[PDB]
C-alpha cells in the first residue's frame, strides 16, 4: 500500500474494536445456537425411520406413510380385478 | 383448485400441444362403436382397436372430461325425454306467472 | 353433502361466498360512485373538511342525493348497501360464523354511526354556492344529474331487482371450481 | 412454472417425475389421493428430504464407534480386497 | 346517560390522546416493522405454545 | 458458521431492519432500498443453483431493473425535495419533540408574544 | 446535497435499547427457515461421488 | 394450525382409525440393568407429565413472562419516555461497563417480564380449579375471563378503566370458545363420518339406508307441501 | 422450437393494437404544436401559440378502445386452457373478471369525460397514465403464476405512480394575498414518498414469497402449487409448519402493505389527502375492483391450498384492524380521511367475508 | 339456415350468434363444427381468410368514420393538420381493430368453433332440461342471436 502507514494511521484493525468483538461473539453464538439446536429440532430426524418412534410428529408420519401404502395397494388390487373382469366380459 | 380435474387437465407441460383434430376423429369413432354396442357400462375392451386409436390420439385430460360427459348423458338418457322435458319446461314457465301460497293445516308429517 | 347408500346428496351450492363477495364489491363502488359524482358536479375546492358537509346544503336534488348516499353506505334497511351487508351476515349464519358475525357487526355499527355523524354537519345557516359559474351563470352537468339520478333509482329499488344481480354473480362464479 | 431446463440449457433432473405425476393428476378422478406416489417422487427429486435424513443417520453412526477400516479398491480388476492384505497401491504397504 | 354513551365516547377521546393526527416518515416505517415482526411473532407462539 | 440459505434468509431481514432502524433520510432509505434488493438478487441466485431453476438464476435482471427504476424514481423524490421545501432528514420536517435528536428545537416566526 | 457531509445529530441508543433489541433477540430465537440443509464438513467429502 | 389440539380429540375416532393418540403416556422406562447415568437421565418424562399442577402453572407463567417481554418490546418501551438523566446515566453504565445492553435490558423488562409471569400462574391456577367442570362451557369462558380481565386491567392499567377490561374479557372469552375451545378451523373429521359396530348384513345396512332417504326427503319443502309439477 | 401456434399469442393481439394505436396518438398529441409555415403559405388567422387542449378526445379514445375491447371479448372463442408457456390462463372466470373489469373502467371514464367538460383541471398525460392503467390492469385476472401476476402488479403500480405524479399542482385560485410570500404544501411529496415506499416494501415481500415458493415448489403456476400443496398434506412430506407460517405470513403482510388495509392505514390516510377527487375516482375504483378481489382470490381460488394457515392470519388482522380504527375513524377532520377510512371499513368487513367464505 | 354463409360478405356476424353465453370450450368438449385445422399457424391463418374477414373490414372501415368524428368533437386548441391527423389515426385504428376481428374470425373458422361450412357426421344433441329462454326467443327478437341445435 502506497504511503501504507498514512493510510492506516486512523483505523488500524477497527474504527470500534469492543463493537466489532461483540459482533462478532453473537455471530458465532447465534450459529451455534442455530445449527446445534433449532434447526436439527425442526428437522426431526433423531427417530426419522424409527420403529418405535417416541415422538407424536414421527408417529404421524409413519401412519401416513403406512396409510397411502395400503391405499395404493388396495386401489391397486381392485383396479386389477375389474380390469380382468372387464376383459372377460368382452370375449363373451 | 387442487380437487379441480377441470384445471389440473388445463395445466399442461411448457412444449405440450394437442391435435384436437385427430383426437376428437378418434374419440368419435370410438364413441360411434361404445354407442353401436349399446351397454349400460362402457366396456372399451369390446372395441380394442378403436379404444387404442382414442388413447393413442387423445390426451389423458381429454378422455377423463369426455367419458364424465358420457356418464352424463348416460344418466340424462335414461332419466328424461325431449317432449317430457319440454311439456315440465312450459308448464314450470306457465305456473312461474301465478303465486305459490302456503298450504295451511297439512295432512302429512 | 349427505350418503345414502353411496348415493351423494348436496344442498348447498360452494360458488356462493364468492358471489356474495362479488355483490358487496359492486354495491359499495355504486355507492360510492354516486356519491363522487354528486361531489364532481359541484366546485371540488369547497369540500376540504368533515364540517364542510354543510356545503352540499344545497337544491334538493343534491341534498337528498348526498342524504342517501350516505344513509346507504351507512347501511339503512331500504338502501343498497343494506342488501350487501345483510347478505354477508346472511352467509355467516350459513357457514355457522357467530364470532364473525359479532365482529362484523361491530364494525357495522361503528362505521353507521361513523358515517351518520355527518348528516349534523350537513345543516347549514344558509343555502351554499358550489356550483362553478360559467357564462356568467352556475353550470350544471345534465349528463352527472342523469347518472346520479339512475344512481339513485338503483339505490332506492336494488332490493327489487337484486335477484337478478345475485343470479348473474353466481353464475359467473360458477365457473370458478372451487 | 416449471421450464424443464437445466443451467446449462439441458434437461431439468426433476422432469420425469414432474411429466409422471401431471399424467397421473390429469388421468385420475381423485388426483390428491391417487397421486401419492408420482407426487412424493417428484418432492423427492426437488428436496431430496429422504437423502438428508440419510446421511444425518450416517453421521450419527459414524460418530459412533463402528467402523475400524474399510477395504481397499483394486482398481486394475475393479474388486474389493480387505484392507488386511497387503497390496503394492496399499498407502502403508 | 353515562354507561351507555359517555362510556364509550371517553374510551374513543382516550384512545384518540395516544394517536397521532399526522402521519410521520419514522412512525409508518416502524409501524411496518412492528407488523412484519410481531405478527410472525404472534403466529408463532400460536404455533408452538412453548 | 452459517448454512448460505440461512445466512441470506436472515440477512434479508436483517437489512429490513437496518432500512427502518436508521434515521429516516430519504438518500440513506433509497441506499438500504437498493442493498434490500440487492440481498434478493443473491438469494434468488442461491436458489436457482440449488433448485437448476432457470427462472430462479433469471430474476436477477429482473430484480436489477425493477431497483434501477425505483432508484430513479427515487433520486427524482430527492430532489423534488428542494422545490418543495422538504429537509432530507424527514424527521425534522414535524415539530414533534424526539430525544433522538441532540439539537431538534421549533420557534413561532415571531419576535416578542406580549406588546403591552 | 448535503455536500459537506454533514448529519443530523441522531442517537441511536435510545432506539437500540427501546425497541430494536429485543425485537431482534426475539426474531433471531424464532426464526429459521432452512429446513435440513447441512453445513460443508457435515460429512466427509469422500462420501461424495457424483461430481 | 391448531389451538389446545390435545383437548379436542375424539379418542374413539382415531382409535378405531388406528391414527396416532396424543393421549399416549409419552413416558420413559429405564430398564434395571441401564447405567446410572441413563437411569438420571430418563426423569427427563417429569417434564412431558402433564397431570403436574406445578408444571403447569411455570408453563403458564413462562407464556405469560414471554408474552409480557414481546409487548415491552414492541409497543411498551418504545410507548413509554424515559427521562433524559436517566437516559444519558444508563448510555454511561453502557460505556463504562462490557455487557451493559443486556443489564439495561434486565432492568427494563423485569416488570413487564414479572407481571406477564404472574399474570399467566394466576390466570391459569384460576382456570383450572374453578370453572373447569362447569355445566355451560361458553358461559363459564365468558364469565371467568371477564372477571379476571376486569381485575387486571383494574390492576395493572388503570382503576378506571375495569369496565372496558370486563368489556374486553367477555370478547377474549368468547374469542376462545369459538377457536381455543372449538374446533372450526381445526377439524379433523369429515362431516357426517361415523363408524359402525355390530354384525349387520350390508342388505340390512343398504335398507336402513334406504329409509334414512325417504325420511331426508321430507326435508325438501316442495315436496312436502306437494307443491311439485308432473315431471 | 418448430411450429409457433396461434393459439399462444391470439389474445395478445387486440391488447398491442390498443397499445400501438395509444402510443401513436400520444406522439403526435406531443408533437402537435409543431407545423411549419412555408414562405409561400398564407395564413387565414395569426396563430394561437398558447394553446390548452382539453382531453376529452383522449378520454373518448380511450372509450372507443375499450368498446372495441369489450366487442373482442363478447365474439370470443376457444378452449378453456393456458397459453404462451402455461403463463397465461384462458377460462371463463378469469374473461369474466376481465369483462366486468372493463365494463367498470369504461362507465368511470363516461363519467370522468363528463366531468372535464364540466371543467378542465387534469392535463393529458393525467389521462395517458389512466389509458395505461385501463388498458394493463384487466391483464391481471388472466394470470396463471405468481411471477406474471407479480410483473403485471408491478407495472400497474408504476402507471399510478404516474398518474399520481402527472397531479396538478398549482391552481389560479382567488386568493390574491400570497403574491408575495412562500406558501409550503407538502401534499404532493407525501403521496410520492408514501407511494414509492409502500411499493418498495410490497414488491419486495412478494419476490421473497416468489422465491420461497419456487423452492418449496418447482414452479410458481397456481395449480401446480396448490396440487403440490395438497399432496403435501396427504403425504406428511414435507412438514416446515415455520416455513409454510413465514412464506404465508409474507404474502399477506405484503398485500396489507400494498392496499393500505387497517394495520397499514395511516400512508392511505396521506395519499387520499394529497390526491385530487378524480384521482381518489379512478383509485378507488381500480383498488375494490382489482387489487382486493384479487387479493380475495388468493385466499377463495389461487391459493385455497394454503387455507389451513391464512384463517388465523386474517382474523388476528380483522381482529387488530377492528379495535385500531374504532377510535381512528372518530378523530378525522377531513373529507378525503373521510373517503379512506369508509374504504378502510369496507375492505375490513370484507376481509371478514373472505374468513367466512373460506371457513 | 340460422347463420349466414361463412363465404358471404355477412359472413361476419355469426361471432354474435353463440349456442351457450360462455366465452370458451372446455378441454375435451368438441366444437359445434368439424375441425379444419387444430394447430394452425399466422400463415395458414392469413391464407385461410375469405369475403367473411373482409366484410368485417369493410363494416369496421364504415364504422370508423362516425367513431373518429365523435372523439374528434373533443378536440379544441387544435390546428386543422393536427385534426386531420388525429382523425387519421383513429380511422387507422378502428381498420387494423376490424383486420384484428377478420384475422380472429378466420381463426375461429380453422378451429371449428363457429360455421366454417362443415357439419359433423353424428351431432352429439343435449337434452334442454332447463329452459328459461326458449319461449321467450320464439316471441321475441333474440331467437336470431342464439344457435340452437
Ligand atoms: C340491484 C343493483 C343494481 C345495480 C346497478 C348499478 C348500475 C346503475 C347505474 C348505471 C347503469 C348503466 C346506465 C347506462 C349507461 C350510462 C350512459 C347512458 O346510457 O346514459 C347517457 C345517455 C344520455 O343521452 P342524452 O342525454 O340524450 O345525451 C347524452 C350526451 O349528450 C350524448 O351521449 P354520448 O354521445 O356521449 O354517448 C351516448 C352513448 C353513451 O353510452 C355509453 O358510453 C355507455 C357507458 C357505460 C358503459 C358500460 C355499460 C355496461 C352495461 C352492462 C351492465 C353493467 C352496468 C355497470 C354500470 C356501473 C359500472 C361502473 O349512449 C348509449 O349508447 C347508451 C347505451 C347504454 C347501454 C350499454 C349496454 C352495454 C352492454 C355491454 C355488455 C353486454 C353483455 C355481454 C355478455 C357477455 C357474455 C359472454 O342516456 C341515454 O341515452 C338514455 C338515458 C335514460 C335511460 C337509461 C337506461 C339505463 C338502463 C341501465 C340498465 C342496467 C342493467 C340492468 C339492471 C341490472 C340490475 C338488475
Ligand atoms: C446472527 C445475526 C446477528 C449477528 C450479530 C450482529 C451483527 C449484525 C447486525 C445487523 C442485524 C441487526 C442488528 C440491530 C442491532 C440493534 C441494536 C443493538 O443492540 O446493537 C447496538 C449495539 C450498540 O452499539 P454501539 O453503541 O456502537 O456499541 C456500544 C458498546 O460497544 C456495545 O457493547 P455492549 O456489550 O454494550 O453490547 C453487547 C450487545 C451484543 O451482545 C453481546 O455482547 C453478545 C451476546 C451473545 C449472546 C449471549 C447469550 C447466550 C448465547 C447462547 C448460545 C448457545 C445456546 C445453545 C442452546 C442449546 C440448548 C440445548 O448486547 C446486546 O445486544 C444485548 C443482548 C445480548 C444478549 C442476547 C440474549 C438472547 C437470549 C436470551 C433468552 C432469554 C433469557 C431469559 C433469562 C435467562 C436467565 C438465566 O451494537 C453492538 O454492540 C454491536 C452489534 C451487536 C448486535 C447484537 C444483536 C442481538 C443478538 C445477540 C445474539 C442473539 C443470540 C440468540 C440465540 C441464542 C439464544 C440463547
Ligand atoms: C385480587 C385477587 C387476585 C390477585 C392476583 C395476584 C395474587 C398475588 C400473589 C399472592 C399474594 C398473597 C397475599 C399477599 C398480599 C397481596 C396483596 C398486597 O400485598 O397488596 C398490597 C396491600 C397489602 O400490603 P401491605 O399493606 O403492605 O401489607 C400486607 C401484609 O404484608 C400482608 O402480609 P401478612 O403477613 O399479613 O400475610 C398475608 C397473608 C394473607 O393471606 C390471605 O388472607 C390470602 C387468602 C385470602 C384471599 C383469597 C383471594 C380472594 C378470594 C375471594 C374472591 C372474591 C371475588 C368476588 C367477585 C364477584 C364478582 C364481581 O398472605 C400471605 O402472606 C400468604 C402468602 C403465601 C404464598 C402465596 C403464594 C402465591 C404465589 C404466586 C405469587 C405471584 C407473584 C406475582 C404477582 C405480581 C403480578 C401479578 O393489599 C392490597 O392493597 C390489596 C387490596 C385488595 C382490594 C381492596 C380490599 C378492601 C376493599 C374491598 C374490595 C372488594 C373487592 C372484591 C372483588 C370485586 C368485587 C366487585
Ligand atoms: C500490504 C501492505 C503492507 C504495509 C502496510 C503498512 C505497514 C506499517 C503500518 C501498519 C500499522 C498502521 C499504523 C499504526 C500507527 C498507530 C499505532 C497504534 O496506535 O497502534 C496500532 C494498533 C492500535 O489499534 P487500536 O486498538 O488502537 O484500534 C482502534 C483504533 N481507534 C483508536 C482509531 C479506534 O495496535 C494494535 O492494535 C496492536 C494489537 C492488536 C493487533 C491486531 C490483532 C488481531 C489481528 C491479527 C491477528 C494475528 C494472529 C493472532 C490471532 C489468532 C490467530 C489464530
Ligand atoms: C356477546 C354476548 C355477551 C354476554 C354477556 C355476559 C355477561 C357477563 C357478566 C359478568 C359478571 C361478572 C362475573 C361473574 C362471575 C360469577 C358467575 C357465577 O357465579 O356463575 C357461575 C355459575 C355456573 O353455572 P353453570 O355453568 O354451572 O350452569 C349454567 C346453567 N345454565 C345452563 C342454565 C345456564 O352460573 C350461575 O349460577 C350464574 C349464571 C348467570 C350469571 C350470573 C352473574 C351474577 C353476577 C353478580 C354476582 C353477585 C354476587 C354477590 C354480590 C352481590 C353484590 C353485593
Ligand atoms: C338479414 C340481413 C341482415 C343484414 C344486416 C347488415 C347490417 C349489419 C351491421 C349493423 C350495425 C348496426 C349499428 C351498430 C352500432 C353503430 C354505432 C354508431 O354508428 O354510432 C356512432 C356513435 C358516434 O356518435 P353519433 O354518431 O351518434 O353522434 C354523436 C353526436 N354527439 C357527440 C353530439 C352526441 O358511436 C358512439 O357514440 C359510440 C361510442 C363508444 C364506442 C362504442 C363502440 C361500439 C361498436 C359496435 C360495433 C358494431 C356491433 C354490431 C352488432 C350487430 C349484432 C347483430
Ligand atoms: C402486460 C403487457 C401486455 C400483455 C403481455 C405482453 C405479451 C408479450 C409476449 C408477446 C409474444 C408475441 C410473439 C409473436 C411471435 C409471432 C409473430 C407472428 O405472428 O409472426 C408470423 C410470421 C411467421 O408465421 P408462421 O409462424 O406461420 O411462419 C412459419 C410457417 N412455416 C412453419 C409453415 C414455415 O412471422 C414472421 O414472418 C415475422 C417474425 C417477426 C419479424 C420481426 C418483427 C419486428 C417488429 C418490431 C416492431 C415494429 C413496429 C412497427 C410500428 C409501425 C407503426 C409506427
Ligand atoms: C477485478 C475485476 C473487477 C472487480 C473489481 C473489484 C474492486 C474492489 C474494490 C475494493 C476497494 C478496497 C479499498 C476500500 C475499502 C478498504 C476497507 C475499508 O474501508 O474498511 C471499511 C470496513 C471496516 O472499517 P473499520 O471498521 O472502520 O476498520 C477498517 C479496517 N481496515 O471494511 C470492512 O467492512 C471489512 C474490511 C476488511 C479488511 C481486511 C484486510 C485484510 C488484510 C490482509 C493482509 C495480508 C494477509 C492476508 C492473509 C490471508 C489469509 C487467508
Ligand atoms: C362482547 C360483545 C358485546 C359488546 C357490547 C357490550 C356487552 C356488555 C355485556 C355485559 C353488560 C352488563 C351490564 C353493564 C355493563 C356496563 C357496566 C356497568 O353497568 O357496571 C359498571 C358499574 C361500576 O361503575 P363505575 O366503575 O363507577 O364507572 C365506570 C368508571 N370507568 O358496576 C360495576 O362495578 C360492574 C359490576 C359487574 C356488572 C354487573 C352487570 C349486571 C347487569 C344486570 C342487569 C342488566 C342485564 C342486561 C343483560 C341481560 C342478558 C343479555
Amino acid at each position: 500500500v502506497y504511503q501504507g502507514f498514512k493510510v492506516l494511521r486512523r483505523n488500524p484493525t477497527f474504527y470500534n474494536p469492543r463493537s466489532a468483538g461483540m459482533v462478532a461473539l453473537s455471530y458465532f453464538a447465534y450459529s451455534y445456537y442455530v445449527n446445534k439446536y433449532y434447526k436439527p429440532q425442526n428437522s426431526n430426524f433423531e427417530e426419522y425411520n424409527s420403529s418405535h418412534p417416541h415422538n407424536h410428529d414421527e408417529k404421524v408420519r409413519q401412519y401416513h406413510e403406512k396409510t397411502n401404502q395400503a391405499i395404493r395397494d388396495a386401489v391397486l388390487e381392485k383396479r386389477a380385478e375389474h380390469d380382468q373382469r372387464l376383459r372377460e366380459e368382452a370375449k363373451l | 383448485m387442487e380437487f379441480s380435474n377441470a384445471l389440473l387437465s388445463q395445466t399442461k407441460l411448457p412444449g405440450q400441444q394437442y391435435d384436437y383434430k385427430r383426437c376428437f376423429q378418434a374419440s368419435n369413432t370410438h364413441f360411434e362403436c361404445l354407442d353401436s354396442i349399446r351397454d349400460a357400462y362402457d366396456n372399451h375392451h369390446k372395441c380394442p382397436q378403436t379404444y387404442q386409436a382414442w388413447q393413442s390420439s387423445c390426451d389423458v385430460g381429454i378422455r377423463r372430461y369426455q367419458m364424465d360427459n358420457r356418464e352424463q348423458q348416460k344418466k340424462d338418457q335414461l332419466l328424461y325425454s325431449k317432449e317430457q322435458l319440454k311439456n315440465y319446461n312450459a308448464a314450470k314457465n306457465k305456473e312461474a306467472y301465478g303465486i305459490t301460497a302456503p298450504k295451511n293445516l297439512s295432512f302429512a308429517f | 353433502m349427505s350418503i345414502f347408500s353411496n348415493i351423494w346428496i348436496n344442498n348447498d351450492l360452494n360458488s356462493y361466498g364468492l358471489s356474495i363477495l362479488l355483490l358487496n364489491i359492486i354495491n359499495y363502488l355504486i355507492v360510492f360512485m354516486l356519491i363522487l359524482s354528486v361531489i364532481l358536479l359541484t366546485n371540488l375546492s369547497k369540500f376540504k373538511s368533515l364540517n364542510q358537509f354543510k356545503e352540499f346544503n344545497s337544491y334538493n336534488f343534491i341534498l337528498y342525493s348526498l342524504i342517501f348516499s350516505l344513509l346507504s353506505m351507512a347501511g339503512i334497511p331500504p338502501l343498497l348497501g343494506f342488501t350487501g351487508k345483510f347478505l354477508a351476515i346472511l352467509y355467516s349464519s350459513f357457514k355457522s360464523q357467530y364470532l364473525l358475525i359479532l365482529f362484523m357487526t361491530i364494525l357495522n355499527i361503528f362505521g353507521m354511526y361513523f358515517y351518520i355523524q355527518n348528516l349534523r354537519f350537513v345543516v347549514k345557516k344558509n343555502k351554499s354556492s358550489i356550483l362553478n359559474y360559467k357564462n356568467y351563470y352556475v353550470n350544471i352537468n345534465y349528463s352527472i344529474t342523469l347518472n346520479i339520478i339512475l344512481l339513485n333509482f338503483f339505490n332506492f329499488f336494488g332490493i327489487l331487482f337484486l335477484s337478478d344481480l345475485i343470479i348473474i354473480l353466481n353464475y359467473i362464479s360458477s365457473y370458478i371450481y372451487i | 412454472s416449471y421450464s424443464g431446463y437445466s443451467l446449462n440449457g439441458g434437461v431439468h433432473p426433476c422432469l420425469p417425475f414432474y411429466e409422471r405425476m401431471l399424467q397421473c393428476a390429469k388421468s385420475e378422478a381423485l388426483p390428491i389421493k391417487m397421486c401419492t406416489a408420482q407426487t412424493e417422487d417428484y418432492l423427492e427429486c426437488h428436496h431430496r428430504k429422504k437423502q438428508y435424513a440419510l446421511n444425518y443417520a450416517i453421521k450419527k453412526e459414524l460418530n459412533n464407534i463402528r467402523i475400524v477400516a474399510l477395504p481397499r479398491y483394486d482398481e486394475e480388476n475393479d474388486t474389493f480386497v480387505p484392507f488386511s492384505q497387503a497390496t503394492a497401491d496399499h498407502i502403508f504397504q | 346517560e353515562y354507561l351507555t354513551k359517555k362510556t364509550i365516547d371517553s374510551f374513543i377521546f382516550n384512545n384518540n390522546r395516544f394517536n397521532f393526527i399526522n402521519l410521520v416518515e419514522s412512525k409508518y416505517f416502524l409501524q411496518i416493522l412492528t407488523l412484519i415482526l410481531y405478527l410472525f411473532f404472534i403466529t408463532i407462539f400460536i404455533l408452538f405454545y412453548i | 458458521m452459517l448454512t448460505w440459505i440461512s445466512f441470506w434468509s436472515l440477512i434479508f431481514w436483517l437489512i429490513l431492519i437496518i432500512l427502518v432502524l436508521k434515521p429516516k433520510n430519504f438518500i440513506s432509505i433509497l441506499f438500504m432500498s437498493e442493498l434490500t434488493w440487492l440481498a434478493l438478487y443473491c438469494l434468488s441466485l442461491l436458489f436457482g443453483a440449488i433448485y437448476c431453476d432457470i427462472t430462479l438464476l433469471s430474476i436477477s435482471f429482473f430484480i436489477l431493473g425493477v431497483a434501477g427504476l425505483e432508484f430513479s424514481f427515487g433520486i427524482l423524490i430527492a430532489i423534488l425535495y428542494k422545490n418543495l421545501n422538504e429537509s432530507l432528514n424527514t424527521d425534522l420536517n414535524n415539530n414533534n419533540n424526539n430525544q433522538n435528536i441532540f439539537d431538534k428545537n421549533f420557534k413561532t416566526p415571531l419576535e416578542k408574544i406580549n406588546w403591552q | 446535497l448535503n455536500i459537506d457531509g454533514l448529519h443530523l445529530k441522531y442517537n441511536h441508543n435510545i432506539n437500540n435499547v427501546l425497541y430494536y433489541t429485543p425485537s431482534l433477540v426475539l426474531f433471531l430465537i424464532f426464526f429459521n427457515i432452512d429446513y435440513f440443509s447441512e453445513l460443508e464438513l457435515f460429512l466427509p467429502l469422500e462420501l461424495s461421488f457424483i461430481d | 394450525m391448531e389451538l389446545n389440539s390435545s383437548a379436542k380429540e375424539d379418542s374413539h375416532y382415531v382409535g378405531v382409525l388406528g391414527y396416532p393418540s396424543q393421549h399416549d403416556p409419552h413416558t420413559l422406562h429405564p430398564k434395571k440393568h441401564d447405567s446410572t447415568f441413563t437411569k438420571v437421565y430418563a426423569c427427563r418424562d417429569m417434564l412431558w407429565d402433564h397431570h403436574w399442577e406445578v408444571r403447569n402453572t411455570l408453563y403458564a407463567g413462562f407464556k405469560g413472562a414471554l408474552l409480557g417481554v414481546a409487548y415491552a418490546s414492541g409497543f411498551g418501551l418504545i410507548s413509554k419516555t424515559v427521562p433524559s438523566i436517566v437516559l444519558k446515566k444508563m448510555f454511561r453504565f453502557v460505556r463504562n461497563n462490557n455487557f451493559g445492553h443486556i443489564r439495561i435490558m434486565q432492568d427494563l423488562l423485569t416488570p413487564y417480564a414479572l407481571t406477564g409471569f404472574g399474570l399467566g400462574s394466576v390466570y391459569y391456577l384460576y382456570q383450572h380449579n374453578v370453572w373447569e367442570n362447569r355445566s355451560n362451557k361458553w358461559l363459564a369462558e365468558v364469565l371467568s375471563n371477564a372477571l379476571f380481565f376486569q381485575v387486571a386491567t383494574a390492576v395493572c392499567v388503570n382503576p378506571g378503566f375495569h369496565i372496558y377490561g370486563m368489556v374486553g374479557g367477555i370478547l377474549f372469552g368468547t374469542l376462545k370458545y369459538a377457536f381455543y375451545n372449538s374446533s372450526f378451523f381445526q377439524e379433523k373429521e369429515s362431516i357426517g363420518s361415523y363408524t359402525t359396530f355390530g354384525d349387520l348384513s350390508e342388505e340390512e345396512r343398504k335398507k336402513q339406508e334406504y329409509k334414512d332417504y325417504i325420511q331426508f326427503l321430507g326435508n325438501y319443502h316442495k315436496v312436502r307441501n306437494g307443491q311439485l309439477v308432473d315431471l | 422450437l418448430l411450429r409457433l401456434l396461434v393459439s399462444e399469442y391470439i389474445f395478445f393481439l387486440p391488447v398491442f393494437t390498443n397499445l400501438f394505436i395509444y402510443w401513436h396518438i400520444f406522439f403526435k398529441n406531443n408533437i402537435n404544436l409543431v407545423n411549419k409555415k412555408n414562405n409561400w403559405d398564407k395564413s387565414i388567422s395569426v396563430k394561437n401559440i398558447i394553446i390548452k387542449q382539453n382531453p376529452s378526445f383522449i378520454i373518448r379514445l380511450n372509450l372507443l378502445l375499450n368498446s372495441l375491447m369489450v366487442l373482442y371479448l363478447i365474439t370470443f372463442n376457444g378452449y378453456s386452457s393456458t397459453f404462451w408457456w402455461s403463463h397465461f390462463k384462458l377460462n371463463n372466470y378469469s374473461l369474466y373478471m376481465y369483462l366486468l373489469v372493463i365494463i367498470f373502467n369504461n362507465y368511470f371514464l363516461y363519467i370522468t369525460e363528463k366531468h372535464i367538460k364540466i371543467l378542465n383541471n387534469y392535463s393529458i398525460d393525467y389521462f395517458f397514465s389512466i389509458i395505461n392503467i385501463t388498458l394493463f390492469i384487466p391483464m391481471i385476472f388472466l394470470s396463471n403464476t405468481l411471477f406474471t401476476f407479480f410483473f403485471l402488479i408491478e407495472l400497474v403500480s408504476c402507471a399510478i405512480f404516474y398518474k399520481f405524479i402527472v397531479s396538478k399542482i398549482s391552481f389560479k385560485n382567488s386568493n390574491y394575498k400570497d403574491n408575495y410570500f412562500s406558501i409550503f404544501s407538502k401534499n404532493y411529496l407525501n403521496v410520492l414518498f408514501y407511494q414509492y415506499w409502500s411499493s418498495f416494501f410490497s414488491s419486495v415481500m412478494i419476490v421473497f414469497c416468489i422465491i420461497y415458493l419456487f423452492s418449496l415448489t418447482g414452479s410458481t403456476e397456481w395449480s401446480i402449487i396448490n396440487f403440490i400443496v395438497a399432496s403435501n398434506n396427504q403425504i406428511n412430506y414435507y412438514t416446515n409448519n415455520i416455513t409454510l407460517l413465514f412464506i404465508c405470513l409474507t404474502l399477506i403482510i405484503g398485500f396489507i402493505i400494498k392496499l393500505g388495509i387497517a394495520p397499514i392505514q395511516l400512508y392511505k390516510i396521506e395519499i387520499y389527502k394529497g390526491l385530487p377527487f378524480l384521482s381518489i375516482f379512478f383509485y378507488t375504483t381500480f383498488y375494490f375492483l382489482i387489487f382486493f378481489l384479487f387479493f380475495s382470490l388468493l385466499f377463495i381460488y389461487y391459493l385455497s391450498a394454503l387455507n389451513n394457515f391464512f384463517w388465523i392470519i386474517l382474523l388476528i388482522i380483522s381482529i387488530i384492524g377492528i379495535f385500531y380504527i374504532i377510535s381512528i375513524i372518530f378523530d378525522i377532520n377531513l373529507f378525503k380521511a373521510f373517503l379512506a377510512y369508509s374504504t378502510i371499513i369496507n375492505s375490513i368487513s370484507f376481509i371478514l367475508l373472505i374468513i367466512a367464505i373460506i371457513f | 339456415s340460422q347463420t349466414f354463409a361463412h363465404d358471404s360478405f355477412l359472413g361476419g356476424l355469426n361471432l354474435f350468434k353463440r349456442r351457450d353465453p360462455r366465452f370458451v370450450l372446455d378441454q375435451g368438449e368438441r366444437p359445434p363444427y368439424p375441425i379444419i385445422n387444430s394447430n394452425s399457424s399466422f400463415v395458414d391463418v392469413l391464407s385461410n381468410f375469405n369475403k367473411a374477414d373482409f366484410g368485417l373490414v369493410l363494416f369496421s372501415a364504415a364504422i370508423g368514420f362516425p367513431l373518429s368524428r365523435w372523439v374528434l368533437k373533443g378536440l379544441t386548441f387544435s390546428s386543422l393538420n393536427y385534426r386531420r391527423g388525429l382523425f387519421s389515426s383513429v380511422y387507422g385504428g378502428v381498420i387494423l381493430w376490424g383486420l384484428v376481428l377478420g384475422f380472429n374470425n378466420s381463426y375461429y373458422r380453422l378451429n371449428g368453433f363457429v360455421d366454417n361450412g362443415l357439419v359433423w357426421k353424428r351431432k352429439e344433441r343435449k337434452l334442454n332440461k332447463y329452459d328459461f329462454t326458449s319461449e321467450f326467443e320464439d316471441n321475441s327478437f333474440f331467437k336470431k342471436l342464439r344457435i340452437r341445435d
